[PDB]
């Protein structure tokens, strides 16, 4: 009872044609560096080795149109554009392999579903999936931001028609909003999506992702978008990401008490990244807090699926913390500047505003005042004294 | 019309 790892090289085989190595950050290194990291650093070995399968139509149809499904999961045995690279692709970020894409993005979302199911069913404590390309940009009939099928949100589905899992929290920490996954469940109570993304007011990419993007119908209070706004100014960090879940994401999450935990794993908020492809400067050391944070719930049923994150060195870094969190391995205790630095004033703004329109849903955010502003020790010392 | 860039940071917009 063990965690669990999932990867397979053909997903390696998504890959433009164009040899620009520069010209596409999602490339197929970025699994197969974390796989080697993985494996050297022993964590591989301390993990049940699962493997994936492509996903079928049907499963893919739980939240994509047919004819979506048809044109990116099957071959010919336009929407397709010659880009200025000379490959192929459906716009100028994403592209698509006349060959190997089709099976690769498949894979990708099966993979993540056979983790899922194992976890789920208890042949599994937890796990992480190393797959690609990445899923939540994906809407139900369009493409984009990298996406083609949306992984994270059909495991989801198929949770609730195969198993019947009656409360999921999707929690999305990958630096750009899910707009995919926001959209696949904006009208279900019985599926809790939380986001923390660089929102900047809507001028980030993909713009989606406002505050008061609450949800309908009767899934009104069950979507949650911790969204950063005022820029690199500066950055948001450690103290910003654990004051948010302090303050946000595990009271609404634990009111919600959810069956199973997803987790949308993109780690372009690690520091190092190129600004424009995240730009904030987590540690890969808080991603392994933010991972045993989340543990606490759901009994442990946790299942964390890669999503973006570039810079090689950081996902690498933050997949090795996430796999020894999942593990109950000790982490490396957080630098004392990091435990003692107070969220910066955007971050304090940005959760005030989230906590102020979400109190209208969530019994734990009807708390007495904000304590947004604290710091980890700050906090930790209100908390000794209180309890 | 319909811009947006992933790479570049840009929202999709119009
Ligand atoms: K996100
Ligand atoms: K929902
Ligand atoms: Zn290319
Ligand atoms: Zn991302």
């Amino acid at each position: 009872f063990t965690t669990g790892l999932v990867y397979d090289t053909l997903m390696l085989k998504h890959q433009c044609t164009c040899g620009s190595s520069s010209s596409h950050p999602e490339h197929a290194g970025r699994i197969q560096s974390i796989w080697s990291r993985l494996q050297e650093t022993g964590l591989r070995g301390k993990c049940e080795c699962i493997r994936g399968r492509k996903a079928t139509l049907e499963e893919l149809q739980t939240v994509h149109s047919e004819a979506h499904t048809l044109l990116y999961g099957t071959n010919p045995l336009s929407v397709f554009v010659r880009l200025p690279c000379g490959g192929v692709g459906v716009d100028s970020d994403t592209i698509w392999n006349e060959v190997h894409s089709a099976g690769a993005a498949r894979l990708a979302v099966g993979c993540v579903v056979e983790l899922v199911f194992k976890v789920a069913t208890g042949e599994l404590k937890n796990g992480f999936a190393v797959v690609r390309p990445p899923g939540h940009h994906a809407e139900e009939s369009t493409p984009m931001g990298f996406c083609y099928f949306n992984s994270v949100a059909v495991a989801a589905k198929l949770l609730q028609q195969r198993l019947s899992v009656s409360k999921i929290l999707i929690v999305d920490w990958d630096v750009h909003h899910g707009n995919g996954t926001q959209q696949a469940f904006y009208s279900d109570p019985s599926v809790l999506y939380m986001s923390l993304h660089r929102y900047d007011d809507g001028n980030f990419f993909p713009g989606s992702g406002a505050p008061d993007e609450v949800g309908t119908g009767p899934g009104v209070g069950f979507n949650v978008n911790m969204a950063f706004t005022g820029g690199l100014d500066p950055p948001m960090g450690d103290a910003e990401y654990l004051a948010a879940f302090r303050t946000v994401v595990m009271p609404i999450a634990s009111e919600f008490a959810p069956d199973v935990v997803l987790v949308s794993s993109g780690f372009d908020a690690v520091e190092g990244h190129p600004t424009p492809l995240g730009g904030y400067n987590l540690s890969a050391r808080c991603f392994g807090y933010l991972t045993k944070q989340l543990m606490g719930l759901a009994g442990g049923r946790i299942v964390l699926a890669l999503e973006g994150g570039y810079d090689l060195t950081a996902i690498c870094d933050a997949s090795e913390a996430c796999v020894s969190a999942l593990l109950g391995n000790e982490l490396d205790p957080l630098p004392e500047k990091v435990l003692q630095q107070r969220p910066n004033a955007n971050a304090v703004r940005s959760m005030e505003k989230v906590m102020e329109i979400h109190s209208k849903y969530w019994r734990c955010l009807q708390r007495t005042t904000s304590t947004a502003g604290r710091s980890l020790i700050e906090a930790q010392t209100c908390e000794n004294e209180e309890a | 019309h319909i811009r947006g860039s992933i790479t570049q940071g840009i929202p999709r917009s119009y």
